[PDB]
């Protein structure tokens, strides 16, 4: 047991968190309470600290004289699972005919929702988030228009070969979840689960992921998190000689069950790389607009 | 509906209503949140509270 | 063979229909979820937090851009001046632009409730004064005297021991929601003027400085409420990232 | 009854007169990790008093023509004491964190402060000023020591973030009219339970004037800002040999 | 292939077609082909009054 | 004509799809099921058997292949020399690629749990001698000395009536689940070294030989768990087969 | 797979059929009406003016 | 040299600490890893040519004919299981053709 | 639902839950097995078990 | 910042005028004698 005083007496090994504010339900708009006229001393809720760092608690009833109003607005649209299960474009691979980008008929492309900057503007808005996907292929020609080709679609999870060619052995998908779509039916349409072997994805992350003396040919890892490298998306013409008709694919993501945690401020200026929070030096740009004189408008 | 049990929200104070169609919890719909609001963690985070009719600095 | 009939709507892509798709991986279970503090569950817990309104948006160049979040008063010739003027639209190009609540009403279209302005005078404690904060509901143009602007709603700041006041701008209003205005047929949804007048002056004595500064922080009611998500307006983006 | 204050933990004290209030990170006190959260099979270590201490980092100087600093947490603490002997042989660490700003001046002085806690204040650069060149910041900038940095455009906090909306996250200001420290208490704020101490850094925190100083010719013309942190409920997991970085 | 956007009163319009406006982040897009069914969906009372 | 629509994931083919098809042959019952002796039920009832782990992995022809199983001691100057060392990522090319845990986390992506290494001494009956066998939590380099190794977990080991030894790796981890590592940014997932150093020497009389040999063989616990199912990495395939 | 069969009137585009389609805005509130007077609830209202 | 395996638990070799483990198993079971469709055959049908030209081809019932999948089902010597088979027909460049 | 019992699985101490539209429960999907482990079987099968807390060869 | 690591009080200056640094009993020994040079730097008390 115990026999010690400073130990049977003390706090050590406080597991719980204690909370000081507790969720209240509140399904519509706070209404408004009659006030009258008020003329006294010492009780004023007009004056504030700032330098405390908490916000204003000032009630409309304590400032003005105010009418009974039974308010309904419903606060059922500002919800976090109805501000991102909105499918935006996160990705678009190219598969061309002749050329140098992809022309061996398939082109790999690793999964990160930070390459097209109306997407990375919301997901920014917080540092912490846990969300399922469902993500959906659209594929056509660069003309728009929609050729009778097959095509598959591989998930290879970080670690696994990726496929070096279009006839390499990597595409038998024994136990990658593979898709195969034509062209000339609905666009597919997965469910991707909480894959992190973290608690939750993390879109900031400051620090270096390695040890070691980090001298000048080490410094891209930093800002790199590996609990996001999800792995490779891969995608071919199913077949062995050469295809005749370009492709285009475009990958829209929407997030469900979403839970976020620590709120941040959002990007202002302009997204310059992936998974960089680079900016442009001398084109510093500010937020609002100019007018001549404060005096006026 | 027999099922797994492994959504992203399983082991929270919010209760959904969904549809679902398969044996896995991560493939059904969005479906409904509890509106349930908590304005004094980011808006009056301080230890003693006071009151709004009072001056705080006396 | 059961009978069926394909109604339209068949073979779309809706990027905002909710339903049920095909899951990936059988009988998978994630990571288990810690308690990590901070956990938002509306878009209404970030409204009610004050932010810097960038009332002087005169200055433009890089070197003076931290200019912009505060306006100076001085001692005048007791006339019963005015120090500074903006518009209460936070769906507008203006101070409310680089708030909070001007970042995540840009991501909606129409909202509702009462906006609140708290002030912040951060001059010396040898230094007082007092200043007029009138809001003018709209119709109304820009007042060419004090006498004029005291008709609205208005609220007389005294420097001392506590230094912040809170300007509620109240929502009067015809309709439930406003959307946000801009220029041409749409200031129908215009929400009016703040201005800040000198009520009796800025007296300082020998030693401390004569310039002073007040920092304008703007935030959220309880009764606040968006509707109708959209995309964002007031940003732009280049074309061709890397 | 609530301008004074006093803070007792460990043999530290800090009595200020002209205090406003201690602020709450999120509502969450700082405490230790639960047998649900709990990843490892090790028993972890815990130093009562040792290391749960106000620890004074460093004086700076608040001139007229001010940007701003940073200090990266738990960089700062690497080298000082019992915790920053203990970081070096540990390899997990779970700690809160408790933040007390001190800026003096008198009643003839003018001027505000900002006190931000920006969790994951990743340091990004200029890109070459025109935006082509991949430039990543070296190692003395993205974790300074114990001696901060200087913030070469602060309007953008260095980070593409602009700083008008940097009052989200926990903020207390000190104006030199009313009040002359600012005392922040943060918990533990990651994704996972315990944590390397060595290359993740958790928060940063950020001083930036935004009112300027103002005096004039006859006051003292030098102003200090002193930081001054005490960790409280710190963990320590997985013993090896002492590495430095 | 053709590609419906609802743009809602503020949000920027595309200027022309490889515009980054067309990424539909937040506007409610319909994605069909002509080879299909027509599309079909259902606005709500969308009216400030 | 029942009322419906066809939403998307129409006419795909997801490989991993649980769904009900079309069966073939009706009113076909199979061939009755015998009690056949080995019935696995799960997969984590072949991590739990010790297999060999090839710690000396340096021969490299045919001839001498079977020389990677066993590591060898001797008599040195008594200074606490070193033995051998490896990593301990059982998703690594190394040491535990030919175990049953190497071959059976190579179908995973992540894995969980305490792993243990068990040891057996396969010399003389009158030699003796102790062993250190120090197992370094990541961050920490190769140890230059017996005096800076033994700051970790380390067990030591006296050869006598029993000859093995079983050094438990316990899961000393910042996250719940850690992937495979490798060189560049996913050094983040490493476990560490697992070092065998010599306590005093390897004491041998007359007439009984002077090179012994050690043999190690890994296995799991019972709290380990893999997740994320995905395809094998250390193995390729020539082109054409027949 | 549940076994079904196409009837026809399939993928045709009737203008008066009556059915559920596809909201594009979800968990949408709309604005709550009010006492406007003059409220028809028939068209046979009309006739008898 | 018993033949059995280490039955050493975690806290009786060092201090440990309470833990409550809720990692879920039902990951590595025989039906979560087996029920992945992998290509087990693939059968030619050429215009001109020696292989098969008379639009006609025969293939033999083994799922042993590619690399990939054999190498799972290998790991146990005595199965049991049913079949859903799928034959995804196209083109040598993957066109789909009216036939 | 009354159908044919004849899947690969019937006299086994692992109960399904799975779905199936067809008359014979050959078609049915792979569904949620029972979660029963047997680590004695491979790891420990020698004829006396001894304790982990003493010595076995004395 | 070497001198931070012992027993310290921060005392601001304001209305109260008077802080208070109890020095602790910090001691191997029930009593300590009074110090000096020599071998009785044993008693020592330390630093303020
Ligand atoms: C056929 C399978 C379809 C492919 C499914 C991919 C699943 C990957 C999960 C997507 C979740 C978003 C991942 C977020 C990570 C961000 O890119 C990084 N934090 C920043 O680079
Ligand atoms: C239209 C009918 C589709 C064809 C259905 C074929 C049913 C045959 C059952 C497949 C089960 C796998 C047979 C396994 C046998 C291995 O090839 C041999 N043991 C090794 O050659």
């Amino acid at each position: 047991g115990d026999r010690v005083a400073d130990v049977i007496e003390s706090s050590i090994g406080d597991s719980v968190s204690r909370a000081l504010t507790q969720a209240l339900p509140a399904p519509t708009g706070q209404n408004t309470q009659v006030s009258s006229h008020r003329l006294d001393t010492g009780e004023v809720p007009a004056l504030q600290a700032a330098e405390i760092g908490a916000s204003s608690n000032t009630s409309d009833e304590s400032m003005i004289e105010t009418r009974c109003v039974l308010n309904s607005h419903s606060t059922a649209e500002t919800t976090l699972d109805s501000f991102f299960s909105r499918a935006g474009l996160v990705g678009e691979i190219d598969l061309p005919l002749e050329g140098t980008t992809n022309p061996n008929g398939y082109a790999n492309w690793d999964i990160d929702i930070t390459g097209y900057a109306q997407m990375r503007r919301k997901v920014e808005l917080f540092t912490y988030m846990r969300f399922d996907a469902e993500f959906t292929f659209v594929a056509c020609t660069p003309t728009g228009q929609v050729v009778p080709q097959l095509l598959q679609y591989m998930f290879v999870p970080p670690g696994a070969p990726k496929p070096e060619s279009r006839e390499s052995l990597a595409w038998q998908t024994a136990t990658n979840p593979s898709v195969f779509v034509k062209l000339t039916d609905p666009p597919a349409q997965v469910s991707v689960p909480f894959m992190s072997p973290a608690s939750a994805y993390q879109w900031f992350y400051d620090g270096y992921p390695t040890f070691g003396e980090h001298k000048q040919e080490k410094d891209l890892e930093y800002g790199a998190c590996p609990n996001n490298m999800m792995g490779t998306f891969s995608v071919r013409t199913v077949g062995s000689s050469k295809s005749k008709y370009p492709l285009v694919v475009r990958i829209y993501m929407r997030m469900k069950h979403v839970r976020a945690w620590i709120p941040r401020p959002m990007r202002n200026q302009n997204y310059l790389f992936k998974a960089n929070p680079n900016y442009a030096g001398n084109s510093i740009k500010p937020t609002g607009t100019s007018r001549s004189a404060i005096t006026t408008l | 509906s027999h099922e797994n049990s492994n959504s992203a929200t399983e082991g929270s104070t919010i209760n959904y209503t969904t549809i679902n169609y398969y044996k896995d919890s991560y493939a059904a719909t969005a479906g409904k949140q509890s509106l349930k609001q908590d304005p004094d963690k980011f808006a009056n985070p301080v230890k003693d509270i006071f009151t709004e009719m009072a001056a705080p600095l006396k | 063979g059961f009978p069926t009939e394909l109604k339209p709507g068949t073979n779309q892509f809706l990027t905002t229909d909710d339903g049920v798709s095909a899951p990936i991986l059988p009988n998978f279970h994630p990571t288990p979820c810690i308690h990590i503090p901070g956990e938002v569950r509306n878009l209404l817990e970030l409204c009610q937090v004050e932010t810097i309104l960038e009332v002087n948006n005169v200055p433009t160049n890089a070197t003076s851009l931290m200019e912009r979040l505060r306006f100076p008063v001085s001692a005048q010739a007791g006339k019963g001046e005015l120090c500074a003027v903006f518009r209460a639209d936070p769906g507008r190009d203006g101070p409310w632009q680089s708030t909070m609540l001007g970042q995540l009403c840009g991501y909606y279209t129409q909202w509702s409730g009462s906006l609140e302005v708290t002030f912040m005078f951060t001059g010396s404690f040898m230094a007082t004064g007092k200043m007029l904060i009138a809001y003018t509901p709209p119709g109304g143009p820009l007042p060419k005297d004090r006498a004029t602007a005291m008709l609205g709603t208005h609220v007389i700041w005294d420097f001392g021991l506590q230094s912040s006041v809170t300007l509620v701008i109240p929502w009067i209003s015809n309709t439930h929601y406003r959307a946000h205005a801009r220029d041409g047929v749409f200031d129908y949804y215009t929400t009016g003027l703040v201005s800040i007048w000198y009520q009796t002056n800025y007296v300082v004595p020998i030693g401390a400085p004569n310039t002073a500064y007040i920092i304008a922080l703007a935030a959220a009611q309880k009764n606040f409420t968006m509707k109708l998500c959209k995309d964002t307006s007031h940003i732009l983006q280049t074309a061709s990232i890397q | 009854s609530d301008r004074v204050a006093q803070l007792t933990i460990g043999n530290s004290t800090i009595t200020t007169q002209e205090a406003a209030n201690i602020i709450v990170g999120y509502g969450e006190w700082p405490s230790y990790c639960s047998d649900d959260d709990a990843t490892a099979v090790d028993k972890p270590t815990r130093p009562d008093v040792s290391v749960n201490r106000f620890y004074t980092l460093d004086t700076k100087l608040w001139e007229k023509s001010s940007k701003g600093w940073y200090w990266k947490f738990p960089d700062v603490l690497t080298e000082t004491g019992v915790f920053g002997q203990n970081a070096q042989f540990h390899y997990l660490y779970r700690s809160g964190f408790c933040i007390h700003v001190q800026c003096n001046a008198s009643k003839f002085h003018q001027g505000a402060l900002l006190v931000a806690i920006l969790p994951e204040y990743v340091i990004g650069t200029v890109a070459g000023g025109t935006g082509t060149e991949d430039s990543h910041p070296p190692y003395k900038q993205t974790q300074p020591g114990a001696d901060g940095f200087e913030l070469q455009h602060p309007y953008v906090l260095d980070a593409g973030i602009p700083i008008s909306q940097l009052t989200v996250c926990h903020h207390q200001r000190i104006n030199l009219r009313t009040n002359n420290c600012a005392t922040i208490i943060v918990p533990y704020m990651n994704t996972l339970p315990f944590d390397s101490a060595l290359n993740h850094c958790n928060f940063g925190l950020l001083v930036v004037p935004i009112s300027p100083l103002d005096f004039d010719q006859g006051a003292t013309p030098v102003i200090p800002i002193t930081i001054t942190l005490a960790p409280m409920c710190s963990e320590f997991a997985g013993l090896r040999q002492a590495v430095t970085q």
